[PDB]
């Protein structure tokens, strides 16, 4: 038989008073009682967490905005149990449809460029104002706000500013609301990682790729904030989710070489020079390295002295060394 | 060293269902090793937990190209069990329409050969005819193709007025229908080419391996259970 | 040895009830998934089976 | 560093209100237009047959409704298939096929679920070896009912799918984000 | 400068729009031969079905398999596409009407026909799927073989002409036909214009029932365009090749009497009306020509492998040396010895 | 006629135990001798040495079975078991099946005494 | 040559002696290996050294002296 | 710079705006799924001497073929003469191709049932 | 509820269009089936394939799956 391994307990009582009691062994057919929005719930970080969620039946409201990208997300969950809703951040009353009927909201818009119409402020500060204000409105149970690491507010980079100044406004709304910085997350066709380096003309680093940052597996970051929807214990703390071991961005390169039985192309560039690149190809309508990226290639991961880790969720991260075979099988020609 | 190939399941000479292994030095097939049940459902689990009438149509969605003989085979166990007997009329109209659905299953596999060979034009001739006389089933039972009609004791329901001379009138044409996918098939030398000498069984064979129908009266042994045990 | 078309129905045979057939060549599951544990046809084995799949 | 305020809006239409109120927004309805346009006129599917839902699928070929004659091509190989059509009985031991044919069609795909067995498990329902449903194992966009949903039943499914192409947003979208 | 290239950009319209119409042609007639309709839907009266099809495919997204040479899988259609277009630049729509008059015309076919079994030989290599490569070997074999063929009978013709120049040959027909005294040739020619475009009923290249689609299993979006164009474009080629070779190209009759009724003097009118009329002579028999691919596809079974190398083998290439014997024989016996 | 497949055993019933064993610790070794093969099929994520020790297990579990004819039996599916792994008939999803430790924490509530299975309405 | 089959043998479990490895040690008498033990010894060593060895004489090997007199 | 060579040009151009159009326009989503090799829908050499003898005399009788044209285009300079030499030519081929045909070069239980009684 | 069948046994074989079809259902007296086993042709031709193809060219095997003329339904019930 299966096991609701996510729940404590059968009987649950929310913060706002409502009485959730479990029905069914935690299979597909089961339902947890909870139900949960998870905003920007079609993306890479986003599907393992709506897959996690509606795997034990916990009703999942997913506002989109293109109908064709989420249509994956309906294989996941039983008749009923992964709702859709049309969204926008400039529709008020859509955030609000949104919100309105969960007992946990996730956000994890953001976004590692800017945009004709959204800039930097505009998805992380101003975007995470309305749906924390959203959120303080209709008095949701539990609030959680995904951040990036090194978060700070008087950051060199805009990505990292407007992250901190989104992570003070949702404080300042909700007091309640559970702030995660998960690290660099590899995985399957992650974004701006592995699968970039195991299939680019060419990586070009205008620091030497000396970086370093505790690399962390996108399922472990999902796990663990499936175990923070479900405690309520973890309100109003900070987590900050990393890797077992610290790497340099070469030696990631040089183990995908290893394991790619293949060398990857490097060279190294002027500063001035890629700035001056990612700018100009910024003008092109798909993504691509940001003039951003590029400013935090000079940042190093910095981890907060007191937050909680992986180990106050009684997990244990995967090793980046492990996956790596698994993570970028398709490539190795052989 | 044998070469393995898997032939289907998405094949169209496959149906869609036959992964078919088979092993090859060069061109010829050293071994042939069918894997079925990718349409395995079972069917014979579940009538136990049905009524008999309720487990009719079961039979229906065996052979789906000849659902009424499927149905006329259960419900003659059926009635067999039963000790009872079916009317005059109830028996005639179950073989004029197990003729019909004789014809109808013979222009599905003798048109889907002939495009499994290479012949397209015939499967589109054959299906016009095809079209017709599944507007007979619908006529008499209400669904084109499983039409859960022919019933331990009968059928479910008696024939519509204008039905007999609509068969009629189709059937003053079927003949040069027949004809004409004759005419580019019997004499064809490519399709005697791709035919003649292919897939060769000895009568003492088909006894041997179980095989009935045209698989056992083409090779010389005249068996027909409609002459044999008139039913 | 008798009869060869006797193949194919004592591996279903043997599938659906689990009786062995003693100097069968090859003895097979022939209906049942890859790997199926149980054999239907028994009266004591549940109609829906213990197991079902889903994409994860 | 130095945005620190905001202007957008409040009461920005959702996608499916959105009226089309300026030069660029014409222009990207005509082009959504002509790419809608080609994915309807240019229907191709994978054939997938599994079962009696097979033969209708058939049928719509014949003569009398021709498939051709809107521009269905059935195409053998998934690599040059828009739409897969999964018409059949889905047991557990094809699910890893439909699964891997699914996986294999190019960008961007449809299915479209017909029949009772392939809806729901139909008849099968409770059988030890059927997937109840093949919505457990690929996204599907149309769900034709009935065993066999007749060929008129699939033509009127492929027009919903049709209806669902020409509302889709493509550049527009893009124009959105 | 200009001129140049206005001749081009007609000419190269003319051939592409060609190709674009003879796969809806093909849909209708067979559908016609199939008691249905075929397209008649996209566009009206169906006329916009190849464009519609075109722009699908040009969105759609390219795949490229894991154990795949990416560049050869996407370099082979190019090359077949291209050489299946450069083969139209010496076709004549009237007297030194083309491209290039050049006087190796002939060669310049048979070369760049030639040049056309690289994307079956080439495609197996890149796609790596198995029935690609069994596919790829079987259709090579058969495509030389029967390009064998099809140079010979190129040989007996040049026998009555002794002339490398597409024009001089044409016009050396005014007299008759060359498929009047040599109707078994023009036979045999279409017959092998069959195999050597890999059509039905020598589809088994890319047979779907033997092997599912052929060595183009794993060709998606425009890579998929390239070979669809490049077999229907070859088609077509062929098609002008048996034309010229053996129906008189854009001879139709003798208009004389009826352009000195007409006109009293040479005029951009006159010209006009010449040139329509050879053009309409030629394009006549290359729709005629399309046609019978057609006709063909729809009322025979396919061959198999061993089949079609016989055939070729054994009774088409021991008939072609025969009249290899016989042709120069005849026209020794009667003094006939064409001069240059 | 039809002939047998690729690794093929009639079905034979041992008269005697000892002429079982060694059939059996034959099929022991085949099912070592063909782990790296298996790994290579069926793609697998994990190590053939855990391959190994999982076909230890397997055979672990029947070690004090006594009557003959329940050995004959778990023999005879074994060997079946054998052949459907090594002719790549089975798939990834029904291989893996063997294998349900490698995958990941299902979560953080695995209960052990009565107290957290009580709960959960599972004491 | 032989000191590669030690190696072989001696990374492997239930035993507490690496040392008790003589040229002439039996598995089944000094190093307490079990049936399934003595096949997975000697399919590490068959494969350490690549070669394919036969069922009989496969099973006629008991102890380190016949895997060196058959290596 | 005539017709000729600008439309040899021309053609190669328009191929590689079609490809680039393509790959400007289409979605690009490789994963380890999609990127397996297609056979009938899950993951999984001896040939005959006629394959290779197909190839190989493909080529002697090409050469065949093309060695007659220099005779074609120069059948009324040699006359009577060349034509015997050409006949003579392709009857030493023609043996060849007999060879050919009688080897049967390119092509790929009835035993009585007796008991001792 | 349904009528009820008297007990006992029955093969009835009749000439379907692929061959001889034919049940064998077992009665226990009561208003369902104990038994109910299909004997479908297409299983004994399937089964005869490898014997009857053996020797032949891939081609020949697409015609003779033809002419067995097989459902597939049938095969597997
Ligand atoms: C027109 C020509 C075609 C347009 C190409 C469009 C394009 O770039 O899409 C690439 C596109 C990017 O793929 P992706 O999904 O983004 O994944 C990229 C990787 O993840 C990793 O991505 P990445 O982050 O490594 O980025 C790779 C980057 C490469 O970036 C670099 O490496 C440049 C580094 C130097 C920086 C400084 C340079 C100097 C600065 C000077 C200042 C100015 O390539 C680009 O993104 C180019 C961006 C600019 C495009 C300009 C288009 C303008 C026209 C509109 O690749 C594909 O879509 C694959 C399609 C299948 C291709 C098969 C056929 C190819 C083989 C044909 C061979 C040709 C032979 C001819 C004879
Ligand atoms: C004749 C054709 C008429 C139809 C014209 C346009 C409709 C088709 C447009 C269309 O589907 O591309 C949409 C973008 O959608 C827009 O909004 C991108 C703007 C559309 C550009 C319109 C240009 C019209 C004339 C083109 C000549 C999908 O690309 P996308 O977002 O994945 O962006 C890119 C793009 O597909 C590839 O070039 C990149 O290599 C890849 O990285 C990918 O991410
Ligand atoms: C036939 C008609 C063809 C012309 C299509 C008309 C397009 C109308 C676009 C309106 C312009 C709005 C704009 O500012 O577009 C800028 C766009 C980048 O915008 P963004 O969404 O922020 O992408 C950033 C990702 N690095 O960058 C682009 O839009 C590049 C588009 C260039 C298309 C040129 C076609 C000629
Ligand atoms: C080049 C690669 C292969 C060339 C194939 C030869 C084709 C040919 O026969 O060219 C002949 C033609 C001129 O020949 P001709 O018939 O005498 O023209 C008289 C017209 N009144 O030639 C022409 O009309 C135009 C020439 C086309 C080829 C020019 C390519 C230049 C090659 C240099 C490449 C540099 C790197
Ligand atoms: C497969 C398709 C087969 C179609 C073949 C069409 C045959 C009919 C056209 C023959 C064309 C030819 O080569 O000679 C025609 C020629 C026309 O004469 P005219 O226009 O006055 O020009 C004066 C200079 N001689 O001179 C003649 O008129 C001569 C008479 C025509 C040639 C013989 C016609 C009878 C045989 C027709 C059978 C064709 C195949 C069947
Ligand atoms: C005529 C039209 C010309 C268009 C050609 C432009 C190609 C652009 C596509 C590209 O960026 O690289 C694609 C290529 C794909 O190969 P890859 O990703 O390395 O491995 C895939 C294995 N599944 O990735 C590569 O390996 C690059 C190989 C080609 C080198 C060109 C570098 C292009 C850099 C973009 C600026
Ligand atoms: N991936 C990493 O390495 C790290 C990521 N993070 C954070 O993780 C979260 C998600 O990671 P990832 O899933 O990789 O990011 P993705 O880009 O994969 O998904 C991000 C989501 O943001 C949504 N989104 C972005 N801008 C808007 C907007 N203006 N309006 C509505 N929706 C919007 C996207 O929806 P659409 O698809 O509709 O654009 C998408 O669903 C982000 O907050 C990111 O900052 C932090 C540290 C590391
Ligand atoms: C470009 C490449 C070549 C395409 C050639 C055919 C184009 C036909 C077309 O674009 O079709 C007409 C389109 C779409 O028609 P619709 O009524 O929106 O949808 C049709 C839905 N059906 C199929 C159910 C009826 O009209 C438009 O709105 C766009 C008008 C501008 C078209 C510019 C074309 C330039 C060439
Ligand atoms: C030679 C060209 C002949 C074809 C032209 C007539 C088709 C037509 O103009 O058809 C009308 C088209 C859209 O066709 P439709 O949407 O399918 O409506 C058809 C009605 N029904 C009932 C059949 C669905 O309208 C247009 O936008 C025309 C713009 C296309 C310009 C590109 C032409 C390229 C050459
Ligand atoms: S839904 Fe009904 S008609 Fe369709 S395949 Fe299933 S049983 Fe047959």
């Amino acid at each position: 038989m299966n096991s609701f391994e996510n729940l404590a307990q059968d009987v649950n009582i929310t913060r706002s008073g409502k009485t959730l009691i479990a029905k069914g062994t935690g299979g597909r057919s089961s339902r947890t009682g909870y139900t949960a929005t998870v905003f920007g719930a079609n993306g890479f970080l986003g599907s393992y967490l709506t897959a996690k969620l509606a795997k034990h039946g916990t009703t999942v409201v997913v506002p989109y905005r293109e109908e064709m990208a989420k249509r994956h997300l309906k294989v996941t969950g039983d008749l009923g149990v992964v709702n859709f809703l049309e969204m926008d951040l400039r529709n008020l009353e859509s955030i609000d449809e949104a919100v309105r009927h969960s007992d946990i909201v996730v956000n994890l818009i953001g976004r590692e460029y800017e945009t004709k119409n959204f800039n930097y402020y505009d998805v992380h500060v101003e975007g995470a104002r309305r749906i924390a204000e959203a959120v303080k409105k209709h008095n949701i149970a539990r609030y959680i706000h995904v951040s990036a690491f090194n978060a700070e507010i008087d950051s060199p980079s805009e990505f990292n500013h407007t992250k901190g100044l989104g992570e003070q406004v949702t404080k300042d709304i909700v007091p309640w609301a559970t702030i995660v910085r998960p690290a660099p997350m590899f995985g399957r066709e992650d974004k701006w990682f592995l699968d970039r380096m195991a299939r680019s003309p060419c990586l070009v680093s205008a620091n030497k790729f000396q970086e370093t940052s505790n690399p962390v597996h996108v399922i472990d970051v999902a796990a663990a904030l499936e175990r923070i929807c479900f405690d309520d214990s973890t309100v109003a703390q900070t987590f900050e989710l990393y890797g077992p071991q610290k790497f340099t961005q070469k030696q990631i390169i040089d183990m995908v070489s290893e394991t790619l039985r293949k060398e990857v192309r490097h060279i190294e560039l002027p500063k001035a020079l890629y700035q001056a690149y990612t700018k100009a190809t910024q003008a092109i309508w798909w993504p691509t390295y940001s003039p951003d990226q590029v400013e935090r290639q000079f940042l190093s991961q910095k981890i907060d002295p007191s937050a909680k880790t992986f180990n106050d969720l009684d997990l244990t991260p995967m090793e980046l060394p492990d996956l790596m075979f698994k993570l970028i099988r398709p490539y190795r020609v052989n | 060293r044998a070469f393995t190939i898997n032939f289907g399941p998405q094949h169209p000479a496959a149906h869609g269902v036959l992964r078919l292994i088979l092993e090859l030095s060069g061109e010829e097939i050293i071994r042939s090793d069918p894997h079925v049940g990718l349409l395995h459902r079972g069917t014979e689990k579940l009538i136990e937990y049905k009524t008999y009438m309720q487990a009719l149509p079961y039979f229906d969605r065996l052979d789906y190209v000849s659902m009424m003989t499927n149905e006329q085979v259960f419900s003659l166990a059926v009635e067999k069990l039963l000790n009872v007997e079916v009317p005059l009329r109830g028996k005639y109209i179950r073989t004029m329409f197990g003729e019909i659905t004789r014809v109808l299953n013979h222009l599905m596999s003798v048109c889907s050969h002939a495009m499994d060979v290479g012949a397209l034009t015939p499967f589109l001739w054959g299906f016009e005819e095809r079209e017709k006389l599944m507007e007979f089933y619908e006529r008499v039972s209400g669904a084109r193709l499983h039409a859960a009609y022919v019933r331990p004791g009968g059928v479910s329901q008696d024939l519509p007025a204008g039905l007999l001379d609509d068969i009629y009138m189709w059937a003053t044409q079927f003949g040069d229908r027949l004809d004409e996918i004759e005419e580019l098939l019997t004499d064809n030398r490519i399709w005697k080419l791709r035919t003649v000498n292919i897939g060769t069984v000895t009568a003492q064979d088909a006894l041997n391996l179980g095989l009935s129908g045209p698989m056992l009266r083409g090779s010389g042994i005249p068996f027909d259970i409609r002459k044999n045990a008139p039913y | 040895c008798l009869y060869e078309g006797a193949n194919w129905f004592e591996r279903e045979a043997y599938d659906m009830y689990g009786v062995f057939f003693e100097g069968h060549p090859d003895l097979r599951r022939i209906m049942t998934d890859y790997g199926f544990e149980g054999h239907p046809l028994r009266k004591d084995f549940p109609l829906t089976g213990y197991t079902e799949v889903r994409w994860d | 560093p130095r945005v620190s305020s905001s202007s957008m809006p409040t009461d920005f239409p959702l996608p499916s209100q959105q009226k089309p109120n300026s030069a660029v927004d014409y222009t990207l309805t005509t082009l959504d237009a002509v790419a809608n346009w080609a994915r309807q006129g240019s229907f191709w599917p994978v054939t997938f047959g599994l079962a009696c839902c097979a033969v209708e699928m058939m049928h719509v070929s014949a003569p009398r409704y021709d498939q051709d004659r809107l521009g269905i091509i059935f195409r053998a190989s998934p690599r040059q298939s828009d739409i897969m059509i999964v018409a059949g009985t889905l047991t557990n031991k094809m699910a890893p096929v439909l699964r891997q044919v699914y996986d294999q069609m190019p960008e961007p795909r449809w299915v479209i679920s017909m029949g009772s067995c392939a809806n729901g498990g139909g008849y099968y329902h409770f059988s030890y070896s059927v997937v109840r449903g093949c919505d457990r194992i690929v996204p599907v966009d149309v769900y034709v009912p009935g065993c066999p949903p007749t060929s008129e039943a699939l033509m009127y499914g492929v027009f919903q799918l049709q209806r669902k192409m020409r509302n889709t947003k493509i550049t527009r979208m893009w124009y959105r984000k | 400068m200009i001129i140049n290239i206005v001749e081009i950009l007609i000419f190269l319209v003319c051939v592409l729009f060609s190709v674009a119409y003879l796969t809806v042609a093909e849909r209708k007639t067979l559908a016609y031969m199939q008691r249905r309709l075929g397209p008649n839907f996209v566009g009206y009266y169906g006329l916009l079905q190849a464009f519609a099809d075109a722009v699908k495919l040009l969105l759609k997204e390219i795949v490229l398999p894991k154990e795949s040479n990416y560049i050869i899988l996407v370099i082979s259609p190019l090359i077949t596409l291209i050489t299946a277009l450069i083969g139209w630049v010496v076709i004549p729509l009237g007297p030194g009407i083309t491209l290039g008059e050049l006087n190796l015309g002939i060669l310049f076919s048979l070369a760049i026909g030639s040049l056309g079994v690289f994307g079956s030989l080439l495609s197996g290599w890149s796609s790596n799927s198995k029935y690609s490569l069994l596919g790829s070997i079987r259709s090579t074999a058969q495509l030389i073989s029967y390009e064998l063929i099809l140079t010979s009978i190129f040989i007996i013709i040049i026998m009555f002409v002794s002339s490398l120049n597409i024009t001089t040959i044409i016009e050396t027909q005014r007299v008759v036909w060359y498929c009047i005294p040599l109707l078994p040739l023009l036979l045999i020619f279409f017959i092998a214009s069959v195999a050597e475009t890999a059509r039905p009923p020598f589809d088994l290249t890319e047979s779907e029932s033997e092997l599912v689609a052929g060595y183009f299993t794993e060709y998606s979006g425009s890579p998929f365009v390239f070979f669809f164009l490049a077999e229907y474009s070859n088609i077509i080629l062929i098609s002008a090749f048996n034309g010229y070779l053996l129906l008189g190209g854009y001879l139709s009759f003798n208009y004389s009497y009826l352009f000195n009724i007409l006109f009293n003097d040479y005029s951009y009118v006159s010209f006009l009306f010449e040139g329509l009329i050879n053009s309409s002579a030629y394009a006549i028999k290359l729709v005629f020509l399309m046609f019978s691919f057609i006709w063909v596809r729809a009322a025979f079974p396919r061959f198999t492998y061993d089949n079609l190398i016989n055939f070729c083998w054994i009774i088409l290439l021991p008939l072609l040396f025969g009249i290899f014997l016989i042709i120069p024989s005849t026209l020794y016996i009667f003094d006939s010895f064409p001069t240059l | 006629a039809i002939i047998a497949t690729a690794f093929a055993e009639t079905v034979k019933f041992s008269g005697s135990k000892q002429e079982l064993q060694k059939r059996t610790l034959a099929l022991y070794r085949q099912f070592l001798r063909g782990a790296p093969t298996f790994a290579d099929l069926y793609e697998v994520q994990f190590s053939i040495p855990t391959i190994r020790t999982k076909i230890r297990q397997e055979f672990e579990r029947h070690r004090f079975v006594d009557d003959l004819s329940i050995q004959n039996v778990l023999y005879a599916k074994g060997h079946m078991e054998y052949q459907e792994c090594i002719n790549f008939w089975k798939q990834q999803a029904q291989f893996l099946k063997y294998f349900p430790e490698e995958d990941d924490i299902q979560g953080r509530h695995q209960p052990s005494n009565f107290v957290d299975k009580f709960l959960k309405n599972r004491a | 040559a032989e000191k590669r089959i030690a190696a072989v043998l001696e990374s492997f479990d239930k035993i507490s002696n690496p040392a008790a490895i003589t040229p002439t040690a039996s598995f089944a008498k000094d190093l307490n290996l079990d049936s399934l033990d003595t096949v997975e010894v000697v399919v590490a060593i068959e494969e350490e050294f690549g070669i394919e060895i036969p069922d009989k004489e496969a099973d006629e090997i008991k102890s380190v002296n016949q895997a060196v007199e058959y290596i | 710079m005539n017709t000729f060579i600008i439309f040899i040009i021309l053609i190669p151009i328009v191929g590689f705006a079609l490809l680039a159009v393509n790959i400007l326009l289409a979605v690009y989503k490789p994963y380890n799924e999609k990127l397996g090799a297609f056979e009938c829908g899950l993951t999984s050499l001896a040939f005959n001497a006629a394959f290779i003898l197909v190839a190989i005399l493909f080529l002697p009788f090409d050469l065949e073929i093309s060695t007659l044209l220099p005779y074609v285009m120069s059948i009324y300079l040699v006359s009577n003469y060349g034509f015997t030499i050409v006949l003579l030519f392709l009857l030493i081929l023609i043996i060849g191709f007999v060879y050919e045909i009688n080897t049967n070069a390119l092509k790929i239980n009835t035993d009585s049932l007796i008991y001792k009684l | 509820k349904g009528y009820s069948v008297p007990p006992g046994e029955t093969y009835t074989a009749i000439e379907a269009p692929k061959g001889e079809m034919g049940v064998y259902v077992v009665s226990d007296g009561s208003e369902r089936p104990y038994k109910c086993k299909i004997r479908a042709p297409g299983f004994a031709h399937l089964g005869a394939f490898d014997h009857i193809a053996r020797g032949h060219f891939l081609p020949d095997a697409v015609a003779i799956i033809g002419t067995m003329d097989l459902v597939f339904g049938e095969v597997d019930r």
